[PDB]
RNA sequence: AUAUACCGCCAUCUUCAGCAAACCCUGAUGAAGGCUACAAAGUAAGCGCAAGUACCCACGUAAAGACGUUAGGUCAAGGUGUAGCCC
């Protein structure tokens, strides 16, 4: 019956079964899923099985300055129109099947290390095209609720940076993972640290700090050393613009503590100009590749002291047994100094 | 071609003088002393970050060193005048209701802004939502009282720093000045002290606005001929 | 919970027209009727036939102007005249709208044995009343 | 015959730009620590493996002692040491040819 | 055949007042939390309630009543996914 027919939207809403007790709690899983298809997509108004040519609807109204008359495609030429529509249909299906993959993160199933792109442009025509966003942690948080039982939310940790010293991180929380991504990355760009870099490639001095139970020991390194650090530190260092550094993470390996512990230590590093100003002395760099040549890296802006810095025969500085055990050849580890991909 | 000369003759010239608006003539250690600016809270209420600015305790009542107040007040008045000269938005903030009416009148008279009422969460850090995406925030926030009515720092002190807005603030001996850009140690309770502060800032702001008009007008007359 | 003709709340992203946004209890209060005829007045006949004709005309126009209708049809009957008033989009070329107007008016006049006229109002896009 | 020309062409610049030919290559392996040797060879009886190394994946890159601009990409600019094979991901066969061409 | 694939139309708490977003802030940027009116971090919008409308009033009665709960009811209103029958 003509009167029992419904619209395509009604037919797909029923057939797809996207609303229902199956889809409420994901009580039904979908290895095989009905996929919505637009059946009016490649259809031309006026085209029918009989192959009639209606002037002004599916063929031109005027031909050679005269109004066309009703005509009908012959069986042979109509057959080719139908065949061409079938190929155009399978061709459209093939093009959709083709999609460009995205590079994985630290592992195939991990979100960590994946780029999210630049933060969204601010309301007042503000833009952050120079900034890259990286995921550091994606967690499923489960909240027990008074009436709804265990609910599932997403906590995301992301880092942003422009590669020129400006970098930040933010937590994002939303029911949907994509919303948590948008919240974190947009917030992080408003909490940017500036990180000082020696020669725009490394840190100014060795940094050893503890944040809660997470210990981070960082070493200044020369050019070509690369980033030999915890994978999360590598990701953050690329956003900051640090190319050469060694880092060792000990104690609790908590991503959040590590992230904010790392930013705390990198934001409190004294530059050579600050050292010269504080002590009113020249900062002289000795490089073994340059021999005994003294390279002044920083000079005090204010007056220059005349009294040499006291030479304490033995410094009372605290040492790391790991650093000393390595320098004495007593550090044996099958995992240290292993060959790895360029970082 | 003509913009560089404008910014150089009008915007950069005041910054080459130590007291371009002569704000040192507005007050003296004696004038501050007569307004009881040196009177602080009892020693038990002292904040440890205010100890540098305290002259001593007179029978368990802290005395604020007016020699420092005069130096800090000079800087705060100088900064305020320069920001008014540059046509910056100046917002006065205080929760002390004894002076709410006085402060609102002083702001209206100098052509600036006052917020003496309950401070709603996010006025500064969420302003675009509260006011609109094109809202302009204040360029300078002046606290005549830095504490709220439960004796904690006014939330706008932290939120002004978050939004990178410089703050001038009268800081009594029980207050925390760490995040105040230009603090002025002084009595925040006595009506004579508060009235003095309002006169000084009102005058500094009004003078700087008139100076801006004088310079602009002269720069135009000379430009035509 | 009542379901009839209620566009349920979403996340604030579903554009609805004025008609779609109003549940049935607002009929005759905030929204009018989509067809006007005399069959449902007291003492009047042929309500059954007028109703079947309306259901057909709505399906006929939906499939005759596929993807073009931007709102429900308004059906008006005066005497033996039948007026179909439709809000359509501005995607189809004007030549195709004139072909379909001439075609539909003629075919429907011979089907229901009455003078049928089609009045088209074009809008650049579906008019949105609110985002549910 | 003139391998140094490929690096001066537009096809090369569109594919690699100013980065080294091995910049975007990633080894597929289990675990976080890769095997300490790369695969022996990416071309085995004229057939190419699924993830060929930076040299083997582009047949126009010729490891030759005259194509110095390609060879420089496998030497550290700051230390002058030749990168070990896991650094760039080149197979052992091509790394030996690179080391011999560099020398 | 399957309401335990669904649309459609509903029961139920509801003789309820809450639900879902976009932001902001606190907790060291932990799971989490965000109210004080002589106010101390919450806020510009949506849905429901409310308002309004129908009936004889501004009262009452209707109507309305979100999200979610019971894989609640209905494949036998009609339509329909999947599976099955076609002497
Ligand atoms: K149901
Ligand atoms: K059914
Ligand atoms: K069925
Ligand atoms: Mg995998
Ligand atoms: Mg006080
Ligand atoms: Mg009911
Ligand atoms: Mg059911
Ligand atoms: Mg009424
Ligand atoms: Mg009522
Ligand atoms: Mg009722
Ligand atoms: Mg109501
Ligand atoms: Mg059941
Ligand atoms: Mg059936
Ligand atoms: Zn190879």
């Amino acid at each position: 019956s003509f009167f029992t027919k419904l619209t395509a939207d009604e037919l797909w809403k029923g057939a797809l079964a996207e609303t229902g007790a199956g889809a409420k709690k994901g009580r039904g899983k979908r290895t095989k899923k009905k996929k919505r298809k637009d059946l009016n997509r490649g259809q031309i108004i006026g085209e029918g099985r009989y192959g009639f040519l209606w002037p002004g609807l599916n063929v031109p109204l005027m031909k050679n300055g005269a109004v066309q008359t009703i005509a009908q495609r012959s069986k042979e030429e109509q057959e080719k129109v139908e065949a061409d529509m079938i190929q155009q249909r399978e061709e459209w299906d093939r093009k959709k099947k083709m999609k460009v993959k995205r590079e994985r993160g630290w592992s195939g199933n991990s979100w960590g290390g994946i780029s999210l792109g630049p933060p969204d442009p601010g309301p007042c025509g503000e833009t952050y095209e120079d900034f890259d966003t990286r995921i550091l942690e994606v967690r499923n948080v489960f909240t027990m609720t008074a009436k709804e039982g265990r609910k599932k939310s997403i906590r995301v940790l992301v880092a942003v940076g422009n590669g020129k010293g400006a970098a930040g991180f933010s937590i994002g929380k939303a029911t949907d993972r994509m919303d948590a991504f948008r919240k974190a990355k947009n917030r992080a760009v408003h909490h940017l640290h500036y990180i000082e870099r020696y020669e725009d490639h490394t840190i100014f001095h060795d940094i050893s700090l503890r944040f809660k139970r997470t210990h981070i020991k960082m070493k200044k390194q020369p050019k070509g050393y690369g980033l030999r650090c915890h994978r999360a530190i590598i990701t953050i260092c690329r956003l900051i613009g640090i190319k050469d550094m060694y880092a060792k993470v000990s104690g609790s390996i908590n991503m959040l503590s590590l992230t904010q512990g790392l930013f705390r230590g990198l934001s409190r590093q004294e530059t050579h100009q600050q050292l010269a100003d504080k002590k009113g002395l020249h900062v002289v760099e000795i490089r073994e590749e340059c021999g005994p040549l003294p390279i002044v890296v920083a000079s005090p802006r204010g007056p220059l002291r005349k009294d040499p810095e006291p030479e304490d025969e033995v410094p009372d500085v605290k040492l790391d047994w790991e650093d000393v055990k390595t320098a004495q050849g007593m550090k044996r580890s099958v995992w240290s100094n292993l060959k790895r991909a360029a970082t | 071609e003509d913009s560089t000369d404008f910014n150089d003759k009008i915007l950069n010239e005041p910054l080459k003088h130590s007291d371009f608006f002569n704000v040192k003539e507005l007050f003296s250690v004696r004038s501050l002393f007569d307004a009881r600016v040196h009177l602080g809270h009892k020693a038990g209420c002292r904040h440890r970050f205010m100890e540098p600015y305290i002259f001593g305790s007179r029978l368990d009542h802290d005395i604020i060193d007016l020699e420092q107040t005069a130096t800090h007040l000079q800087l705060a008045l100088n900064f305020t005048a320069h920001m008014a000269y540059r046509k910056g938005i100046i917002l006065f903030i205080s929760r002390n209701r004894q002076f709410s009416y006085l402060i609102e009148n002083m702001a209206r008279d100098c052509g600036e802004y006052a917020h003496t009422r309950y401070f709603r969460g996010g006025m500064l850090t969420n302003a675009r939502l509260l006011f609109g995406p094109t809202v302009r925030l204040p360029d300078l926030i002046i606290f005549l009282h830095t504490l709220n009515n439960i004796f904690e720092p006014h939330v706008a002190v932290r939120d002004a720093a978050k939004m990178n807005i410089p703050t001038v603030g009268i800081v009594d001996t029980n207050c925390n000045p760490c995040l105040i850009t230009y603090p002025v140690p002084g009595n925040d309770d006595s009506p004579l002290a508060v009235h003095l502060y309002c006169r000084l800032f009102q005058t500094a702001i009004t003078r700087a606005k008139e100076k801006r008009q004088q310079v602009e007008a002269l720069y135009r007359l000379q430009g035509q001929k | 919970k009542n379901r009839a003709a209620r566009v349920r709340v979403s996340k604030g992203d579903k554009p609805v027209t004025y008609e779609e946004a109003h549940a049935p209890h607002y009929i005759a209060h905030r929204k009018g009727w989509l067809s006007l005829h005399t069959g449902n007045l007291d003492g009047e006949d042929h309500a059954a036939e007028r109703t079947v004709e309306d259901v057909f005309l709505r399906k006929f126009m939906w499939g005759t102007f596929p993807g073009c209708l931007a709102d429900q049809l308004v059906l008006k009957r005066r005497g033996n005249q039948l007026e179909i008033c439709a809000v359509v989009l501005r995607q189809l070329s004007p030549h195709k709208y004139y072909f379909l107007v001439g075609y539909s008016e003629t075919l429907l006049s011979y089907f229901y044995k009455c003078p049928v006229r089609l009045h088209l109002q074009t809008v650049p896009s579906k008019v949105v009343y609110k985002y549910l | 015959d003139e391998p140094w020309k490929y690096l001066e062409s537009e096809e090369y610049q569109e594919r690699y730009g100013s980065r080294p030919v091995w910049a975007d290559y990633r080894r597929n392996h289990k675990g976080g620590v890769p095997p300490q040797r790369t695969r022996k060879t990416c071309i085995r009886r004229n057939k190419v493996v699924g993830n060929p190394c930076p040299i083997c994946r582009d047949h126009k890159l010729h490891v030759d002692f005259r194509n110095v601009k390609l060879l420089e990409q496998f030497v550290c600019a700051h230390t002058g040491i030749i990168f070990y094979a896991p650094y760039t991901g080149v197979c052992v066969k091509q790394h030996k040819r690179l080391t011999q061409a560099i020398q």
